[PDB]
C-alpha cells in the first residue's frame, strides 16, 4: 500500500524537469 | 577407426595427437625390461610361456602372480605420466658380485 | 512514539545527568568536550618542572563551570552521590548485605572469594593478599564504564515509572559510602580501591545485571498485553521469582548461584510431562531420529500414554534430591545472612511438578519456561581460585572381574581402530615423511635430544593455563610442549579431519561408526533454532523415550589407565600397514609414544596456583631464619615464603592465623595421568570413552530386562550422550528396575553418574544448551551485555559494533526485547571512542599534537561524544547501520534511498534524515622457516637474489607469504606492544583524517568495475504487484517480539539449503577446509590474483599461478577446473559485497533461498548469476521490511518499460560494471567472453 | 613422471566451449597423493609382465561414477596387455573394462550412428557406424588377445 | 534353540500354550476387516529407511551437457525439493510395497 | 559511478507519481 | 508507552487465539 | 488481469540464448500506465463484439 | 525407442545412464514386499486377484 | 595357541608397494574376553569328538558386521565334522551355517556369474558359476557326511 | 610486457631447485 520504488534513472528525471 | 566410426570425433583427434607421447613411454619400458631388468633374478624362459596358460586353465602347479589392486581414476592418470628413468639404481654394478 | 524520536532523548537525558553541564543538540552528529585528573600532573612534577596552578584549575569547574579552553566547555564526570539523585530506601536485601560480612577470617585456598571487610592501616600480608585475588577474580572489562550503567538505569526507570530492586539496594550504598572504586574511564582495566568491601564490583555487576532483567520482563508483558504469568493454574508474579532469588545469593553470590542452578534448570525439564492432555506441536521429518529436514502442523492436544509411569521410585527419589539441593543452599544462607526468608514463591511449585501441565501456545507458560532459564546469569563470568592437586591414583579403581572396567578397555580399542579404517574410505590417512616439516604449520621443535627429554623433574616442566567461561566456574586448560605435540599431530590427523563433517546417520545396528560420534566447532555454524530440529521433533513424538546421562567430573573417572592403555593399544595395531617406512631415521611404533610417552602424558609435573596456610608470626620467625631461599619458584604478593612443604605443614593450624605461608621449591606440585585438553585429540578421545560407555549400556540393559527399552539413536558430543530409545512397557515395578540396571552399568565402570543428573522423560531434550520441551524452543540466553572473558580492546570502532548488534540479534531471538535491544545499542553508540584521543585540538582549524604551554598540557585529551542516532545512519557513511524497524535488516545506502519514500516510515525516520552527512570518521586501525615450508617457498627462497627481489619491490601482488609471514611474525608480538606502537601511528593519522574530512553532498548508489554490491537493483524499479496467500506459517520458536513474531508469521522457517552463496563461495569452501589457507587469505584474496590476469595462454600456465601464492600445491587442482569452469560457463566477472544476512535469525527464516525467489521475485531473464543474487539480496530485505511493517504480502516485481531513454541509461551503466574500459589494457582479459557478447543485444 | 604438453588436451579435447562430457569433466584434475602411488603401481606391472597383474579396486563412488568409469575404458585398451603370450590384467578387470567401453560407445548416440546388435547380448556385441565397424574385437580373450596391445 | 539344549533336557517337560503354525483364515474372517490388517501390517513389518540421490555427474554429462540451451529436463535438476515434498516420496514408495 | 544529489527536496513530486501510479 | 505498532501486534492475536 | 505462467515463454521462446529476434525483445517488458488502459480497450471491444 | 525417434536425444541419453540405478531400486523393493512384508495381514491370494 | 605367520597375508614389494588380503579387516581384530572363552569352546569340541556338541548363541546386544557372518558359513564348512562317523555340531548349528554360505556365495560385489536355482527352495540349491558347479552337495547330510569333513 | 616476463623467470628458477 507504499507504492512502487522509483529507480535512481527515474529520480533524475524528475530532478531536471523541477528546474526547467 | 571405432572412435571416428563411433562419432566420439574430439574423443578421437586427442588419441591421434597423443601418439609420439604414447610411443616414447613404451619405448623406455623397453629398455627398463631389456636391458636393466636382466639378473638371475628374472625369469627364465620356460617358466614365463606357462604363466599365461597356466592362468586360464587354473593349474597352481606353478607359482601365482601377485595381484595389485589400482583405483579406477588412476587408469587416466597413468595415460598422462610417462615413467623417465633418471636415477639408475645403486647396486647395478654390485649385482654380479652379490649373485655370485 | 517511534524509537529513534522517544529513544533518543534519553539518551540525551543520560549525558545530561552524566556531564550534567552539558548543551547538547540532536542535530548535530558530535559534540566535543575534555576533561582531566592530576594524576599525570603530578608525574612531571617529580622530574622537575613544577606547574603554575597545583589544583586552582580543578576549584574553577567544579560546580560553577565558568572556564572554557578554545571555546570548547570542560566538564566534570558526576559524584557517586549523585546518580540516583540522592534517593533513599529501606532496602531489606541491603541489611542483609551488610551483616554478611567478615574480616581477616577466610580460608585462603577457596573457590570464589567471599565478603572480605576493608579496614584502612591494615596489615600488608593479608590485606594485599586480598586486594591480589580481587585485581584477579573481580574485574568488570568490557566496553562500557560501569558507571554510567549505574546511571542510565536511573533514567530509565523514570520514563518507565518503575524502581527495579538492583537500583535500591545500590541507592543506599551512595548515601552512606563515598566511592566504591575508581574505574579509570581510559582502559576500564584498573580498579586500584575498595572502600568497606573487596566484593563491590560483584555486588554492582549483579545488581546491574538484576535491573535489565525485569526491564525485559515487564515490557515483554505488555507486548503479550497479559498481567503476569501463569503457572498451569494459579497466576504467578515472575518479579517475586526473581527478588526471592536475589535476596538469596547477595551473602555469596558466586557460590549460591552455582548450587541453586541445577533445581532451576531441572524444573523447566521436567514440567509439563505429566498431565493427562498434552499438547504438541505436530513435526515431520526423516525415518532416521537425527533427519534435519522437518516440516510443521499446527498444534494440537493428545492423551498421554506415561500418566501411570509417574508413581514411580526414579521421580520421587529424583525429586527429593532436588528439593534438598534447595534446601542445602538455603541453610548455608540462613546461617551467613541474617535474613530469616527464603523463595516462597518456587517451592510451592516444585512439590508438585510433574503433574501439572505446561502449553507452550499460550504465551503465559513460554515467558515464565524461558525466564528461570535466564535467571541465572547475573553472576557472569564465575572467576575463581582453583588449587593444585594430583593424581591420588590409590583411589583409582584397578580392573576386576566383578567390574566392567577390562572390558570398556578392549572396547574402546576397537574403535580407534575403527576409525582408522573409515577414515581411509574418506581419503584420511596419516602424514608422510615427506610433509612432516610442512604440515606443521597447522597449530600457530624437532630434535633427537629434545624429543628424548622427560619433563617430570622440578627443573624442566609442564606450564597449565586457565580461561573463563560465562555462568560456570573457571576451568583449567593445559599447554604442552610443542615438541612432543607434533607426534600427536602426525597419528591424529586423519581423525581431526573424519570427524569435522556435519552430516551422519546414527543407528545402534549400523556398522558404521562416524555418525554416531560428532565435534561441532567453535561457533555454531547457522542458526540454532536451525540445526536443532532434531530435537525439537523428539520432544513432538508419542513413542520416543530419551535417555540423557551426565558425568560429574568426568577427567576424574577419565584419570583411570582403561582408557589410557587401550587407546594407545588400539594407535599401535592400527599402524601395522606403515611398519616401513621411518619417520626421520627411526620407525612410526616408536614415535607414537614420543607423543604418549612417560614423560609426556603418564607421569609429568605441572605448576599451578600454590598450596598456603595460614598461621601466627612469632613461630614463623622462628624457623624462617633458616629457610629464606626463593628464586627456585615465585611466591604471591601477600604470602610470606619458606622452603619445603615438611617445614610448611609441621606449623599449619592457629587459632589467630596472622601471617601466610608458602613452599617454593620443596612442594612436589602435582603430576597428573588423564587426558589433557590441550592435546590434538581431546575431543575426539573422551566421546569415543562415552561411546564405548555406551556400548556397555545397551549390552546389560538387553541382558538382564530383554525386550523393553530398544536403542533407536546414538549422539555423542563432548562431555554427553543422548539415547534416542522407545519404552514397551508403562509398568511402575519393570521401569524401576530397567532404570537401576542404567547406573549400575556406570558405576562398574568407575564413573559416579548422579540420579538427578541423569534424564529419563519422553517430553523434553536439552543437548548442548539447546533446551526443547514438547515440540517447542525454549530459549536461554546465558550471553550479557557488561562483563567479558578477556580485556576488550577497541581497534576496530565499525566493525565491533556491527559484530556487537551479532549478539543482540541472538538475545531478542531468545526472547529479550526489541525495542530495549534497541535503547541498549543507542545508549552504547556515544559511549565508545571517548577516550581514544590523545591531544587536544581548536575547532574549525588545525589540530595540536605537540603544546609546549602550561595550559594545555593540562587538558590532556578530549572526549567525543557521538549522537545516539548513529546506530542508524548506514554503513559507508563513516558510521554503522541498524534499521530502527526491524533488528534484521542491515541498513544500506540504498536502504536509505528507499526508506524515506515509504508513508509508514515518515515518523520513524524523521530524525534520521537529518544526521545523515554529519558525522565524524570511524577509528578504524589497520631460520626455523627453510624447513616448514612448501617447495613452492623453498624454492623462492632459495633463489639468486637478482632473480627473488624482483617479486618484492617492483612487481607481485604476494598478500601471503615471507611478508605475511613477517605479519605472522608480527602476530607474535602482537599482543602487548605491536598493539601499542601502531596505537601511537594511528592516533597522528586519526587526528589529520578528522581535519581533513568535508562532509559531502551528492551520496552515490554503485561500485567499481570488477565488482557489484546489493545497489545494483536500483538500475531498475520495483512494482509491488500480484497476491500471495495470507496462511500464517507455523513454527517452533515461540517468544519473540512482534517486530520478529510477525517476520516468522509471513515467512516460514525455511525448508531447503540457501543457493545465495555464490561460486565465488564455493571455492572459500575449498579454502575453508585448510587451516594454512582459512586464518590466512579468502575469496577477495583470491579473486585479486585473477584480477592481476586472466585469459592466459596455458592451463600449465594456471596451475602454477596460485604457488606463486606459495601456501599449497593440492588445492590449484581445484583452482585448475573452476577457472576452465568459468571459461565453459557464464559468469558475471565482478564479485558480491555484501554484509547482509549472516546474523542467525535470518539464517532461520525462508528468505535468500531457491523457493523464496519463485514466489516473491519476478525479474528479466537478461540477468546474469551473480546480477540474479544482487537483486534477490535487495528482494530479501524488502519483504522482511514488508512484513515487519504490516503491510500487505505481494509479490515484489522489477519492471523494465518500454521508455527508450530509460532503456539506454541501463545498457550504458551495465557495461562498465561488467567490462572496465582503462583497466582491460592492465588485465589483458579478452573480450570475446560469451558473457560480455551479449550485452550488445541484450535491451536494446 | 612427465605430463603431456597442456596444449594437447586444449585444441582438441577442449576445443569448444559449450559442450562438455566424459573426456572434458576428467581433464581437468590432477591427482592426489594416495593416487601417484597408484601409478606407481601400473609401472611396476608393466616392467614385470606377466609376473604382476593387477585388479581393480571395490571401493563404491568411483564404481557408480559414470565419468571415470567412461573415460577408463577407453584408455584401458590401448595401455594394458591381455595378449597371446603374457598378460597384465587378471581376468576379472579385463571383463570390468569391456563394459566400461560398451557404456561409452553407446551412452549418447543421435539418429546419424546406427547401432545393429547381435544375437549374443554380451558388452561390445554390435556395429556401430555408417561404415558397420564390427565392435566385437575389443572384448578381451586371452587365447588370442584382441582388444588390447598384443 | 538355547532352551531345548542344556544338559538336563532328557527328563523336561515341555508345555506351549500358543501353537505356531497359524491358520490365517481366522484373522481374515473379521467381518469388513481390511483396513484393520493393512495398519497392523504396517506398524509390524515395514522397515525405516534412508532416501539416495545418484552421482550429480549421471546427469552432468548427458542432460545439462549443451549450456545455451534450456528445456523442460534441464530445469528441474538444479532445483532442491522442500521438507514438505520428501514427504510426499515417502508416499510414493508406500504405494510401491503394497502394490493393490 | 552513477551519483544522486544530497540536495532532491522532490519529496512531493515523488510522493504524486507513486499516488498517480496508484 | 510501547513502541511496537498497534497494527502489528493485533494481527498476533488473530493467530494466537487460533492456537486456542 | 492475470499474466501468464512465466515458465512458459522461458522454455520456448528463450529458450537459447545468444539468439534473439522480434518476439525475444518484447518478453519481460512490462507495460507502462497509458499502455495498460489500451488493454482495457481491446476488451471492452472483444465483449460487445459488432 | 520412442524418445529417440522423437528427437530428444539428451533427455534420452539420461534414462539411459540411468537405467543401473533404477534396476537396484526396483530389486529392493521387490525384498521388502516378499520377504518382509510377509505376515498373516497381508492380503490373501484370492482377495488380491480381485 | 600360535597365531599363524603374518606374511601369509601381505607381500610389501618396494616400500609402499604392498599386497593386501581380502579379508584385511578381520585379520587385524582381536578377540574380546567373552569370545577368547568361546575359542577355548571350539578347541573343547574338536578333542573330545562326540562328546560335546556346538551351537550358535542368538545374542540380540550384541552387533556385528554382517560380512562377518557370511565368511564364517565358510570357516565351519572346512573346520568341523558332520561326517559318518561322529559330527562335531548340531543339525541346528550345521543348518545355520549352510544358510550362511548360501548367502555368501550369492551376494556378489564384483560382476555378476549366472546362476540356475533348482525345483526346491532349500539351501545351496543351485549351480553357480560359468562351468556350474553343482552348489547342492554342501548341504548337511548327517549319514554321509557330504558337506564338513569326513 | 612485463608480469609476462614475471613468471617466467620463476618458473625456470623453480625447476633447477626440485
Amino acid at each position: 500500500d507504499s507504492g512502487p520504488l522509483l529507480s535512481v534513472f527515474a529520480l533524475q528525471e524528475i530532478m531536471q524537469k523541477v528546474r526547467q | 577407426r571405432m572412435l571416428v566410426a563411433a562419432g566420439k570425433d574430439s574423443e578421437a583427434a586427442y588419441f591421434r595427437s597423443m601418439l609420439p607421447f604414447h610411443m616414447v613411454r613404451f619405448a623406455r619400458i623397453n629398455q627398463i625390461i631389456n636391458e636393466d631388468l636382466h639378473s638371475v633374478f628374472s625369469l627364465p624362459d620356460d617358466m614365463f610361456n606357462a604363466l599365461l596358460p597356466d592362468l586360464i586353465a587354473g593349474a597352481h602347479q606353478n607359482a601365482d602372480p601377485v595381484v595389485l589392486d589400482v583405483s579406477w581414476i588412476s587408469l587416466w592418470f597413468a595415460f598422462n605420466r610417462s615413467f623417465e628413468p633418471t636415477h639408475r639404481n645403486e647396486m647395478l654394478e654390485v649385482a654380479p658380485l652379490i649373485e655370485s | 512514539v517511534a524509537i529513534t524520536v522517544q529513544g533518543a532523548q534519553l539518551i540525551k537525558r543520560v549525558v545530561e545527568r552524566f556531564y550534567p553541564g552539558i548543551a547538547f543538540n540532536i542535530n548535530e552528529g558530535a559534540c566535543y568536550i575534555y576533561k582531566f585528573s592530576d594524576h599525570i600532573r603530578r608525574i612531571r612534577m617529580k622530574h622537575g618542572t613544577k606547574y603554575r596552578r597545583q589544583a586552582e584549575e580543578i576549584i574553577r569547574n567544579i560546580s560553577l563551570r565558568k572556564e572554557r579552553l578554545y571555546g570548547i566547555p570542560v566538564l566534570d564526570e558526576v559524584e557517586w552521590k549523585y546518580v540516583f539523585d540522592g534517593q533513599t530506601f529501606q532496602s531489606y536485601a541491603f541489611e542483609v548485605y551488610v551483616n554478611s560480612i567478615l574480616p581477616w577470617s577466610e580460608l585462603d585456598p577457596e573457590e570464589e572469594f567471599l565478603r572480605n571487610y576493608r579496614v584502612s592501616r591494615e596489615m600488608t600480608e593479608v590485606e594485599k593478599f586480598i586486594e591480589f585475588r580481587a585485581k584477579n577474580e573481580m574485574q568488570i572489562y568490557g566496553d562500557i564504564p560501569i558507571k554510567v550503567w549505574c546511571c542510565f538505569i536511573n533514567e530509565l526507570s523514570a520514563e518507565l515509572k518503575h524502581v527495579p530492586l538492583g537500583m535500591q539496594v545500590m541507592a543506599d550504598f551512595v548515601n552512606r559510602f563515598d566511592s566504591p572504586f575508581h574505574q579509570g574511564n581510559r582502559d576500564l582495566s584498573n580498579l586500584e580501591d575498595f572502600q568497606v568491601a573487596y566484593t563491590t564490583p560483584l555486588l554492582f555487576e549483579m545488581c546491574c545485571m538484576e535491573s535489565i532483567l525485569e526491564f525485559n520482563i515487564k515490557m515483554r508483558m505488555r507486548e503479550e498485553e497479559i498481567s503476569a504469568l501463569e503457572f498451569g493454574d494459579m497466576k504467578v508474579d515472575p518479579v517475586g521469582l526473581l527478588r526471592e532469588f536475589f535476596i538469596l545469593c547477595l551473602p555469596h553470590p558466586k557460590k549460591i548461584n552455582n548450587v541453586l542452578r541445577a533445581p532451576y534448570s531441572w524444573f523447566v525439564k521436567m514440567w509439563g510431562v505429566g498431565a493427562d492432555p498434552i499438547v504438541v506441536l505436530q513435526s515431520t521429518a526423516g525415518d532416521d531420529r537425527n533427519s534435519k529436514d522437518v516440516f510443521y502442523d499446527k498444534f494440537r492436544t493428545e492423551p498421554n500414554r506415561y500418566k501411570a509411569l509417574f508413581r514411580s521410585s526414579f521421580y520421587n527419589e529424583s525429586r527429593r534430591m532436588n528439593e534438598e539441593k534447595i534446601l542445602e543452599a538455603v541453610k548455608y544462607s540462613q546461617k551467613l545472612g541474617s535474613h530469616d526468608r527464603r523463595l516462597p514463591l518456587f517451592e510451592k511449585m516444585l512439590k508438585t511438578v510433574y503433574t501439572t501441565p505446561f502449553y507452550p501456545h499460550k504465551s503465559s507458560n513460554m515467558i515464565l519456561a524461558s525466564f528461570l532459564l535466564s535467571i541465572q546469569t547475573i553472576t557472569g563470568y564465575g572467576r575463581a581460585w582453583v588449587k593444585n592437586v594430583s593424581t591420588e591414583f590409590d583411589k583409582q579403581l584397578k580392573p576386576n572381574p566383578s567390574n566392567l572396567v577390562q572390558d570398556v578397555s578392549d572396547l574402546t580399542r576397537e574403535f580407534f581402530k575403527q576409525a582408522y579404517v573409515e577414515a581411509k574410505e574418506r581419503r584420511e590417512e596419516i602424514v608422510k615423511p615427506e610433509d612432516l616439516y610442512t604440515s606443521m604449520l597447522r597449530l600457530a621443535v624437532f630434535t633427537d635430544e629434545e624429543l628424548h627429554k622427560k619433563y617430570n623433574s622440578v627443573e624442566l616442566y609442564q606450564t597449565k593455563g586457565s580461561r573463563d567461561v560465562p555462568i560456570k566456574a573457571t576451568r583449567t586448560i593445559y599447554s604442552i610442549n610443542l615438541s612432543v605435540l607434533v607426534p600427536q599431530l602426525i597419528v591424529t590427523l586423519p581423525l581431526n579431519e573424519y570427524f569435522s563433517r556435519v552430516g551422519g546417520i546414527t543407528s545402534p545396528d549400523y556398522k558404521k561408526i562416524g555418525g554416531k560420534v560428532i565435534v561441532g566447532d567453535l561457533e555454531a555454524t547457522g542458526s540454532r533454532v536451525m540445526d536443532a530440529a532434531d530435537c525439537f521433533r523428539n520432544s513432538a513424538d508419542r513413542d520416543i523415550f530419551t535417555i540423557a546421562i551426565d558425568y560429574s567430573e568426568y577427567d576424574t573417572h577419565l584419570t583411570r589407565h582403561n582408557f589410557r592403555t587401550g587407546m594407545l593399544q588400539g594407535i599401535r595395531e592400527a599402524m601395522a600397514p606403515y611398519r616401513d617406512l621411518r619417520y626421520e631415521g627411526y620407525t612410526l611404533e616408536q614415535i607414537i609414544d614420543f607423543g604418549y610417552g612417560e614423560g609426556r602424558v603418564a607421569n609429568t609435573l605441572w605448576n599451578g596456583k600454590r598450596r598456603l596456610f595460614k598461621t601466627t608470626f612469632d613461630a614463623y620467625i622462628r624457623l624462617d631464619e633458616s629457610e629464606r631461599d626463593k628464586g627456585s619458584f615465585k611466591v604471591p604478593k601477600g604470602v610470606l615464603p619458606v622452603s619445603s612443604v615438611d617445614v610448611a605443614n609441621r606449623i599449619a593450624v592457629d587459632k589467630g592465623f596472622d601471617t601466610l605461608i608458602a613452599a617454593t621449591d620443596g612442594s612436589d606440585l602435582a603430576l597428573i595421568d588423564t587426558h589433557l585438553s590441550g592435546e590434538n585429540s581431546t575431543l575426539i578421545a573422551n566421546s569415543m570413552h562415552n561411546m564405548a560407555i555406551g556400548t556397555l549400556m545397551q549390552r546389560e540393559v538387553g541382558r538382564e530386562q530383554p525386550g523393553v527399552l530398544t536403542f533407536l539413536s546414538e549422539q555423542y558430543v563432548g562431555d554427553d550422550t543422548l539415547f534416542y530409545t522407545k519404552l514397551h512397557t508403562t509398568d511402575t515395578k519393570v521401569f524401576d528396575k530397567v532404570a537401576a540396571s542404567i547406573f549400575d552399568t556406570v558405576a562398574k565402570c568407575g564413573h559416579e553418574a548422579s540420579p538427578s543428573k541423569t534424564m529419563m522423560t519422553p517430553y523434553s531434550v536439552e543437548k548442548t544448551q539447546t533446551h526443547a520441551k514438547q515440540g517447542c524452543y525454549v530459549p536461554q540466553d546465558r550471553m550479557m551485555i557488561i562483563s567479558s572473558e578477556r580485556r576488550k580492546d577497541i581497534e576496530d570502532v565499525q566493525g565491533y559494533v556491527r559484530s556487537q548488534v551479532q549478539t543482540m540479534i541472538t538475545k531478542v531471538s531468545r526472547g529479550f526485547c526489541h525495542d530495549l535491544a534497541q535503547l541498549i545499542l543507542m545508549l552504547k553508540t556515544t559511549f565508545i571512542g571517548a577516550w581514544k584521543m590523545k591531544r587536544t585540538i581548536k575547532e574549525d582549524a588545525m589540530y595540536r599534537d605537540r603544546k609546549f604551554d602550561s595550559n594545555d598540557e593540562d587538558g590532556f585529551t578530549l572526549i567525543q561524544i557521538r549522537n545516539p542516532l548513529a546506530l542508524y545512519v548506514p554503513i559507508g557513511w563513516n558510521g554503522y547501520g541498524a534499521h530502527p524497524a526491524a533488528l534484521n535488516i542491515v541498513m544500506t545506502e540504498e536502504m536509505y534511498v528507499d526508506s524515506i519514500m515509504i508513508s509508514k516510515l515518515d515518523e520513524i525516520m524523521a530524525p534520521i534524515r537529518r544526521i545523515v552527512h554529519d558525522i565524524p570518521p570511524c577509528w578504524n586501525e589497520t631460520s626455523f622457516f627453510s624447513k616448514m615450508a612448501r617447495p613452492a617457498v623453498q624454492a623462492a627462497l632459495s633463489d639468486p637474489q637478482i632473480i627473488n627481489l624482483v617479486e618484492e619491490l617492483p612487481l607481485g601482488e604476494f598478500s601471503p607469504g615471507r611478508i605475511s609471514r613477517t605479519m605472522m611474525h608480527s602476530a607474535l608480538l602482537k599482543e602487548s606492544s605491536a598493539r601499542t606502537l601502531l596505537s601511537s601511528g594511528y592516533e597522528l593519522e586519526y587526528q589529520k583524517a578528522l581535519n581533513s574530512w568535508i562532509t559531502q553532498v551528492s551520496m552515490r548508489l554503485g561500485e567499481e568495475s570488477g565488482v557489484i554490491s546489493t545497489s545494483y537493483a536500483k538500475l531498475f524499479d520495483v512494482y509491488f504487484e500480484g497476491e500471495l496467500d495470507g496462511a500464517p506459517h507455523m513454527f517452533p520458536d515461540q517468544n519473540l517480539s512482534p517486530q520478529f513474531y510477525i517476520q516468522k508469521m509471513m515467512i516460514g522457517p525455511r525448508v531447503s539449503s540457501r543457493v545465495r552463496n555464490s561460486y565465488v563461495d564455493r571455492i572459500d569452501v575449498i579454502l575453508r577446509k585448510d587451516v594454512v589457507m582459512r586464518g590466512f587469505i579468502t575469496a577477495n584474496t583470491i579473486l585479486n590474483v585473477i584480477e592481476k590476469l586472466g585469459t592466459n595462454h596455458s592451463v600449465g600456465d594456471l596451475v602454477t599461478v596460485f604457488t606463486l601464492m606459495n601456501i599449497e600445491t593440492r588445492v590449484a587442482e581445484e583452482l585448475a577446473e573452476y577457472m576452465t569452469s568459468e571459461k565453459i560457463r557464464f559468469d558475471a566477472l565482478k564479485l558480491l559485497k555484501k554484509g547482509i544476512a549472516g546474523d542467525e535469525f535470518t539464517m532461520s527464516l525462508n528468505v535468500a533461498t531457491q523457493d523464496f525467489i519463485d514466489t516473491y521475485l519476478a525479474y528479466p531473464y537478461q540477468l546474469t548469476k551473480t546480477e540474479v543474487d544482487a537483486i534477490s539480496l535487495y528482494c530479501t530485505q524488502m519483504i522482511m521490511l514488508r512484513a515487519a511493517l504490516g503491510l500487505p504480502k505481494k509479490k515484489m516485481k522489477i519492471v523494465v518499460t518500454d521508455d527508450a531513454k530509460k532503456r539506454y541509461k541501463i545498457r550504458l551503466q551495465r557495461f562498465r560494471t561488467h567490462v572496465p574500459k582503462i583497466k582491460v589494457l592492465k588485465k589483458l582479459i579478452d573480450p570475446n567472453r560469451m558473457t560480455v557478447r551479449n550485452l550488445e543485444n541484450q535491451f536494446v | 613422471y612427465i605430463a603431456p604438453n597442456p596444449r594437447i588436451s586444449s585444441i582438441t579435447l577442449t576445443q569448444r566451449i559449450t559442450t562438455t562430457g566424459p573426456f572434458a569433466i576428467l581433464t581437468g584434475s590432477t591427482p592426489t597423493a594416495q593416487q601417484l602411488n597408484d601409478v606407481r603401481k601400473i609401472y611396476l606391472a608393466l616392467m614385470f609382465p606377466g609376473q604382476i597383474i593387477l585388479d581393480l579396486k571395490i571401493d563404491p563412488g568411483e564404481r557408480m561414477d559414470p565419468a571415470v568409469r567412461m573415460v577408463a575404458g577407453v584408455v584401458g585398451h590401448l595401455l594394458f596387455t591381455a595378449g597371446g603370450r603374457f598378460t597384465n590384467l587378471t581376468q576379472n578387470m579385463a571383463r570390468q573394462l569391456d563394459i566400461a567401453l560398451n557404456d561409452y560407445l553407446l551412452y549418447m548416440y543421435n539418429t546419424r550412428v546406427q547401432v545393429n546388435y547381435g544375437p549374443t547380448g554380451e558388452p561390445l556385441d554390435f556395429q556401430i557406424g555408417r561404415n558397420q565397424y564390427d565392435c566385437n574385437v575389443f572384448r578381451a580373450d586371452f587365447a588370442t588377445g584382441t582388444g588390447y596391445n598384443g | 534353540q538355547e532352551v531345548l539344549t542344556d544338559f538336563r533336557r532328557q527328563d523336561t517337560i515341555w508345555v506351549l500354550a500358543l501353537q505356531l503354525p497359524v491358520n490365517p483364515q481366522v484373522v481374515w474372517d473379521v467381518p469388513r476387516s481390511s483396513i484393520a490388517n493393512l495398519i497392523m501390517n504396517i506398524a509390524t513389518c515395514l522397515p525405516t529407511g534412508e532416501y539416495i540421490a545418484p552421482n550429480p555427474r549421471i546427469s552432468s554429462i548427458t542432460l545439462t551437457q549443451r549450456i545455451t540451451t534450456t528445456g523442460p529436463f534441464a530445469i528441474l535438476t538444479g532445483s532442491t525439493p522442500t521438507a514438505q515434498q520428501l514427504n510426499d516420496v515417502r508416499k510414493i514408495y508406500l504405494a510401491l510395497m503394497f502394490p493393490g | 559511478l552513477l551519483s544522486v544529489f544530497a540536495l532532491q527536496e522532490i519529496m512531493q513530486k515523488v510522493r504524486q507519481v507513486q499516488a498517480d501510479y496508484m
